[PDB]
């Protein structure tokens, strides 16, 4: 359902568990290579607290597959995303996500 | 015909009762009729 | 209860009411001829376009083209708009300042003709700027619809037109009979129809509700001051016949029988007669009110007062109705013999002989009798 | 009483005269101007308005009278008591049934009979040039329009092969002609007039598009047009109606939508009737045949109704966004 | 918005003036209060200085105050010099900054000289454009009027409270920002849910006169008259949403009697819209119009006699045809909708009995109205045909006794046939004129009464005040069986005729006093000592009868008392 | 870039990110509730600082402090790859 692509390799040691926030730079891109979210834009870290259900499934098994500073690339399938209905006027229903996820910190 | 206009002749009038305040009023409920104070209404010409 | 057990913020509100009641409302303040003038002056645009002879409209030319313009916009019906009214207030004002004066000594012919150019060039300030066609735009656009917008361009006609001056007469027949607008006539029948009468049933009824006490909600005041429900729309009627005797001021017979009948118009409305209509109408109330008021010799304050501001519309209308037959027009003349002129002032013969008598017995009614002489003098 | 349906053409029955005015007890004729039709007695109907080819000295023939006295007319008073000129009878009310009258059927019939009923004496009010000159082009564009839908409904079903079809050919050239008047009649005041004068004839244009709305040009304009889309091609119509008939399809289509257009432009009665139209419009967006002009009835509608856009649908919204596709 | 950043600032300011100077007045005004009580043995002067300062109206004794406008009256303050500077000190600032008093040198003249170099060196052509500077200038010229008109929406609060304002502001501006969008579920419900959090908070009725400057009253009338207006063609849509429209606005009434003053201005259009509002199960617009009315003889009497003929012209059509939900639904045709006039009938004793005076004015317009329509009291008291209230009740209890009729149930017609003659009734002894006016002789009281005798006889009332009630009977197994108490005859129904009989009719000789007693009222308080028994205690019958017994029956036998002797 | 395309632009912005805070707050402008607050009783009318021209001096439009309650403005980050979520109202 999600499959990580190292893009970057970081320390590969501390690892987000359960229990902290976790502070991420995506870029979410399409299904159809037409990019659809960043954050260098709002130039902002997403910061979401793991585990609380805050973000689409896929991204976040994807955000505790990876470690520190390890760049890589999230395909998120519908089934782990939004799915039958999509985001409405984002992403259309039914749809492979494909995320250039960047780890920058943890707190 | 408002109110305070002259009565001309032939023009219908309805007639109502000071006390009772009643409309005369042309029955027509039997094969007879008979004229009676009701609070329904009937025209009357007021013919001099 | 003392101010001294009420909490803080009640007191700040109630000196919130209190200050705007007595302190800023009864100050008053003289801005609108300022204005007026600085609008109406066109600055140095005689030196910065002296090529053209003919220029861009003034400020104040402006101001009235822009009335002009939202009163000819297509629509069903008239809106509220504070700034036509705050406008229409400020320039009524500006050119009657004259007409208001802004034991004495008589006035000398000079101090008084001074006084009649001041109130023509006042009023010529705003009539060379379309003033006399935006207040019949006013009132066509009203289309018989009484409120705010009427009541300030009818105040705003009389301002215009106080001495019946012969300009803005000319200019208001000439809009008149050049667009053939039965919309402005329609709109001043309905005017007089929905102008009301002396009401005995809102009298007895406001009489039981003024000796009834009553609380209100914030403290307790023993009667809420509230405006008499009876010969309501007073200011507007008695305005509403000025500015009809304005405009048939100066024996112009052009407006005179213009009023009776438009020839130009494909429908004619007989103004005249409506004024007569609403005369009679008038004096079938004011024979009601003497009838109740008859088996109780003295009068109340509330009754005095009812028919002072009643014999005051009164007044308006017979003064209107003077304006239309003072000069010997037979056409006005002619149609106020076949109306109903004559049941009217029967009434009201015998409304005064009544009141005559009635009023002489009770010397406390001396006023009410003076000025009942007053309207049988009219 | 704005209506067209309320104008009655008066000429009197002596052509030497048509032109004077008409005196008490001339034997005149009456006419009703949008239907061109006569007012009549018949025996079987009464009172009622036939044909001109039916129409006789004898039945049509009506007189003003000055009283119901039994042994000139002007607007404003002379309230005439219309009479029959071969008969005696007299154009009376005929009392409707209660039921119906409360109902609403503020129309009576219109019998002629000697009832002497003090209404029945009639008011004259002549109409104004506008609405003259707009119901006679009603009734001479009614006619020629139904003579279209005629024309164009005879080879029906019918390919008309080898010669053309047998009927009489369609007015095309006269239908090309009228369409383009009455866009030229209808076209909308320029901007560059003055508030004024723009105003004034705006109100202008909104009554006559309103009169023609009511008398139904509307509805007729609408028959054309449906008339003419069952054929997807110039080709194809000309396999029903000739090819010599073929040419001006394209252009009688163009001309229809953009009378269309400018019939229902700035109007909001007429926009609002298009509301059961909405999906007439949707389901034609995507005709070649001027594409351009159907997409302007629809934009006419949508920016003048709002109504329409609270039955907006979802397929709706797809024709449009396949309009863009 | 520079300018109107001035008026913030000038309101503001002003408020700060009000706090300051009310402290210096209160501790001023006490002191001399009690100054005053320790002055012993007050003389006429003291004793009208002393109910000048205390037992007096707070609005009257702060104009009192403030009275020292003038310097003619500064005479009659009793405030010190001292600290009446202060408020003309405060009174000439605002001037000066309200600017009564070359290069432009305040806002004011940069705004005037702006606007009238530009439109002298050019002929603007943009309407818009124009109505804007226009309405610079007149601002610039008087914003003392503008402080006039600003003053009404200026209401200080106290700083305790500020976080119940900022819900309620929050709340009202999701209200209006709802107002631009076409109404639909996910509006609605964000109205709903903010009408509620209104009604929760504690301000709303802290400080009734904060909502009826902020006008929320007006802006859920703007959404309700949208909601009515669509609701109008067809059925009504989101019957909810009128739910919380009256939900509010009933209770706004309540609050206050010049919030209720300020909602019967609207009475109006209450009224016109009562046709679409009836039928619904919720407060309706008739309700609306009910609360506008309740309980106010000073409005009372402002109630107008087509707004009268409204509600009696909805009661006659009710009355002409039958229900037409009831007739979707499935309920038996009556051509006789009972249930529709039942609520114009209740609004109409509203509108006649206030505070235990019906007043004389709206009575006989009342009963003006209903008997230049007879069409009003249904198929009973008809002109022909209409039977009698015995017939008419006792038919309708036949008619709720068998399930051919009865059913088609959340409204049972065989109640509402009852429900609606006793709702005529009670309208019409509750129209019935006073007994001083009857012992005053007069003479549209006594046509009045006439006319009310006319229209109902004894014999009719005593008939059905004896009709049998049923009792909630015990039977196998200690199953008692509770009258239905909405689909069955309640005493409720016998109550207003009670009245009607001691209005009109009332008790005059001995002998007719024991025809009533032992016809329909000792079988009634027989009855209730019986169901006195512990079972039948707690019972719904029993409650309401006893409400019936002492609201109705037994009033009378109190004030019947003297003629008993000799019995 | 080509001037309709910024006015485009500007217009855009507001209208995504500015429209409904910037509505709700004229809204509020029509009433001035003011609180009773130290901070309320401290602002003057001309300038407290400044004593008699200087105080007759008019201040800026805007710069005194208002107090006077207005709803403050609430928005929420632009997020599209959160949870999906009867919802409560969306935030500008």
């Amino acid at each position: 359902g999600v499959e990580i692509e190292t893009i970057s390799p970081g320390d590969g040691r501390t690892f987000p568990k359960k229990g902290q926030t976790c502070v991420v730079h995506y870029t979410g891109m399409l299904q159809n290579g037409k990019k659809f979210d960043s954050s260098r834009d709002r130039n902002k870290p997403f910061k979401f607290r793991i585990g609380k259900q805050e973000v689409i499934k896929g991204f976040e098994e994807g955000a505790a597959q990876m470690s520190l500073g390890q760049r890589a690339k999230l395909t998120c399938t519908p089934d782990v995303a939004y799915g039958a209905t999509g985001h409405p006027g984002v992403i259309p229903p039914n749809a492979t996500l494909i995320f250039d996820v960047e780890l920058l910190n943890l707190e | 015909r408002s109110e305070g206009e002259k009565v001309r002749v032939g023009d219908d009038l309805i007639l109502v009762s000071v006390s009772s305040e009643r409309y005369l009023h042309l029955s027509t409920a039997s094969g007879e009729l008979q004229v009676d104070a009701s609070f329904m209404q009937t025209l009357w010409n007021m013919n001099p | 209860t003392p101010l001294y057990n009420l909490p803080t913020h009640r007191a700040c509100n109630m000196f919130l009411e209190s200050y705007k009641a007595a302190w800023i409302l009864t100050e008053d303040h003289s801005f609108e001829d300022r204005m007026i003038d600085d609008l109406s002056k066109a600055g140095e645009q005689e030196e910065e376009e002296e090529e053209v002879e003919e220029k861009k409209p003034d400020p104040l030319h402006q101001l009235v083209l822009h009335f002009s313009r939202t009163a000819l916009t297509e629509k069903s019906k008239l809106d509220e708009d504070y700034l036509y009214m705050a406008y229409a207030d400020i320039m009524a004002k500006s050119c009657h300042l004259e007409e208001g004066g802004e034991e004495e000594v008589e006035v000398s012919f000079e101090e008084k003709e001074m006084e009649k150019q001041r109130l023509l060039y006042q009023q010529s300030r705003l009539h060379t700027r379309g003033a006399a066609e935006m207040v019949l735009q006013m009132i066509s656009a009203c289309k018989g619809e009484t409120g705010a917008m009427v009541s300030s361009t009818l105040k705003l006609g009389i301002s215009i037109l106080n001495g019946g001056n012969a300009e803005v007469q000319q200019k208001m027949l000439d809009y008149l009979k050049d667009k053939k607008e039965v919309g402005f006539f329609q709109s001043i029948q309905a005017l007089m129809q929905t102008c009301s009468v002396l009401d005995l049933n809102a009298f007895e009824r406001q009489n039981k509700a003024e000796g009834l006490g009553m609380v209100n909600e914030d403290g307790t005041v023993i009667n809420r001051q509230n405006g008499e429900k009876v010969m309501a729309d007073d200011e507007f009627t008695q305005d509403l016949f000025r500015f009809l005797q304005l405009l048939c001021e100066g024996h112009n017979n052009d407006f005179q029988n213009y009023l009776r009948t438009q020839t130009g118009n494909t429908t004619t409305i007989n103004i005249i007669i409506c004024t007569v209509d609403y005369l009679l109408r008038l004096q079938e109330s004011i024979s009601d009110f003497y009838w109740y008021y008859s088996g109780k010799d003295v009068i109340e304050e509330q009754g005095k007062r009812n028919f002072s501001k009643a014999m005051s519309v009164a007044k308006q209308v017979f003064n209107s109705l003077t304006e239309y037959i003072q000069g010997p027009c037979t056409g006005n003349q002619q149609s106020l013999a076949h109306s109903r002129l004559w049941d009217a002032v029967v009434g009201f013969l015998h409304v005064f002989a009544h009141m005559m008598m009635k009023l002489a017995q009770d010397s406390s009614q001396i006023e009410l009798l003076k000025e009942l002489l007053d309207l049988q003098k009219d | 009483c704005t209506h067209a349906r309320s104008l009655w053409r008066l000429e009197p029955l002596r052509i030497s005269w048509s032109g004077s005015h008409l005196r008490w007890g001339q034997p005149l004729r009456i006419r009703h101007v949008t239907t061109g039709r006569y007012l009549a007695l018949t025996e079987d109907q009464g009172l009622v308005v036939v044909d001109a080819c039916k129409a006789h000295t004898k039945a049509t023939s009506f007189c003003f009278r000055v009283s119901k006295e039994k042994l000139e007319i002007k607007y404003g008073e002379s309230l005439c008591f219309v009479q029959h000129v071969a008969s005696g009878l007299w154009l009376t009310y005929a009392a409707p049934d209660p039921k119906a009258l409360r109902l609403g059927v503020l129309k009576k019939k219109a019998i002629l009979h000697q009832e002497g009923h003090m209404d029945d004496a009639l008011f004259l009010t002549r109409c104004q040039q506008e609405e003259s000159q707009a119901a006679r082009m009603i009734h001479s564009t009614a006619g020629l329009y139904n003579q279209f839908i005629k024309g164009l409904d005879s080879f029906s079903g019918k390919p008309r092969g080898s010669g053309p079809p047998a009927g009489p050919a369609l007015p095309i050239e006269a239908v090309i002609l009228s369409l383009q008047d009455l866009i030229g009649y209808f076209e909308p005041p320029s901007e560059e007039l003055q508030h004024e004068e723009k105003q004034s004839k705006l109100r202008s244009l909104r009554n006559r598009q309103s009169l023609f709305q009511e008398e139904g040009m509307l509805s007729l304009v609408l028959n054309c047009i449906d008339r003419l889309n069952v054929y997807t091609t110039a080709a194809h119509f000309a396999e029903y109606a000739g090819e010599e008939a073929a040419e001006s399809w394209k252009e009688i289509v163009n001309l229809l939508y953009e009378l269309l257009a400018s019939l229902i432009r700035g109007n909001r009665a007429n926009c609002a009737l298009f509301s059961t139209n909405l999906d007439w419009v949707v389901s034609k967006l995507d005709r070649l045949e001027a594409s351009s002009g159907i997409l302007e009835v629809l934009y006419c509608v949508l920016i003048e109704s709002p109504e329409v856009l609270n039955i907006i649908q979802e397929n709706h919204i797809k024709s449009i966004i396949s309009l863009l596709d | 918005y520079f300018c109107d950043q001035e008026l913030q600032h000038r309101v503001e300011s002003l408020a700060a003036f009000a706090e300051r100077y009310v402290d210096k007045l209160q501790a001023n005004q006490r002191s001399r209060y009690a100054l005053l009580m320790r002055a012993f043995t007050m003389s006429a002067a003291e004793t009208a200085r002393r109910t000048r300062e205390f037992r007096s109206p707070p609005q009257e004794q702060i104009n009192m105050l403030l009275h020292f406008k003038d310097e003619a009256d500064e005479e009659d303050c009793p405030l010190p010099e001292d600290i009446r500077q202060d408020l003309q000190d405060f009174h000439q600032d605002l001037l000066a900054h309200c600017g009564i008093q070359k290069k432009p040198q305040s806002l004011q003249e940069l705004v005037s000289h702006m606007v009238v170099r530009w439109a002298q060196e050019d002929y603007v052509q943009s309407p818009e454009l124009v109505r804007a500077m226009f309405s610079l200038l007149h601002r610039q010229y008087d914003g003392l009027g503008e402080l006039l008109r600003a003053l009404p929406r200026a209401y200080t609060i106290s700083p305790s409270s500020v976080e119940d304002t900022m819900s309620l502001l929050e709340c009202l501006g999701q209200i209006r920002s709802l107002l631009i969008v076409q109404m639909g579920p996910q509006e609605e419900n964000l109205m709903i849910q903010s009408i509620g959090n209104i009604m929760n908070n504690k301000v709303f009725y802290q400080h009734p006169n904060l909502m009826r400057a902020l006008g929320m009253h007006e802006t859920v009338m703007e959404v309700m008259v949208n909601v009515l207006g669509g609701g109008e063609t067809k059925e009504i849509r989101f019957p909810k949403m009128v739910t919380s429209c009256c939900r509010f606005l009933c209770y706004f009434c309540r609050i206050s009697r010049q919030n209720q003053r300020s909602m019967f201005d609207h009475l109006s259009y209450l009224l016109e819209n009562s046709g679409i509002g009836l039928g619904m199960q919720g407060s309706t617009p008739l309700d609306v119009a009910a609360a506008s009315v309740i309980d106010n003889n000073e409005l009372a009497l402002a109630l107008q006699e087509q707004d009268l003929e409204k509600v009696v012209s909805y009661l006659a059509g009710c009355g002409l045809q039958s229900c037409p939900m009831l007739l979707a639904k499935g309920y038996p045709d009556i051509g006789w909708n009972p249930c529709g006039g039942e609520r114009y009938l209740d609004f109409l004793r509203f509108a006649v009995f206030v505070n235990g005076e019906s007043v004389e004015e709206n009575a006989n317009v009342v009963v003006r109205l209903l008997i230049r329509k007879p069409e009003c009291f249904g198929p009973a008291l008809r002109g022909e045909g209409g039977s009698g209230l015995l017939a008419a009740i006792e038919e309708a209890i036949r008619i709720s006794e068998d399930p051919a009729r009865d059913g088609p149930n959340r409204v049972h017609l065989g109640h509402a046939i009852m429900s609606f003659y006793a709702a005529l009734i009670d309208l019409l002894g509750r129209c019935a004129p006073e007994m001083h006016l009857i012992q005053a002789g007069k003479g549209e009281a006594l046509r009045i009464r006439a006319i009310l005798r006319s229209l109902v006889p004894l014999d009719d009332l005593v008939g059905i005040i004896s009709l049998p009630l049923q009792i909630p009977t015990l039977g196998k197994d200690g199953a008692l069986v509770q009258p239905k108490m909405s689909a069955s005859f309640v005493p409720d129904h016998k109550a207003s005729m009670v009245l009607f009989l001691d209005r009109v009719y009332g008790i005059e000789n001995q002998d007719f006093l024991l025809h009533v007693l032992d016809v329909g009222f000792l079988p009634d308080m027989r009855a209730a000592a019986s169901l006195d028994t512990a079972t039948f205690s707690t019972t719904e019958m029993a409650l309401a009868l006893n409400r019936y017994l002492c609201l109705a029956v037994l009033p009378l036998i109190t004030k019947c008392a003297p003629l008993f002797a000799g019995t | 870039l080509p001037g309709p395309l910024r006015a485009g632009y500007y217009d855009l912005l507001i209208s995504i990110h500015l429209e409904s805070a910037c509505r709700s707050r004229r809204s509020m402008l029509s009433e001035y509730i003011v609180p009773l607050t130290p901070e309320t009783r401290a602002i003057t009318l001309f300038p407290p600082g400044r004593k008699g021209g200087n105080a007759r001096r008019h201040g800026l439009p805007g710069v005194g402090v208002t107090t006077s309650l207005r709803p403050p403005h609430h928005f929420s980050p632009p997020c599209f790859v959160a949870a999906l979520p009867e919802a409560p109202a969306r935030l500008s």
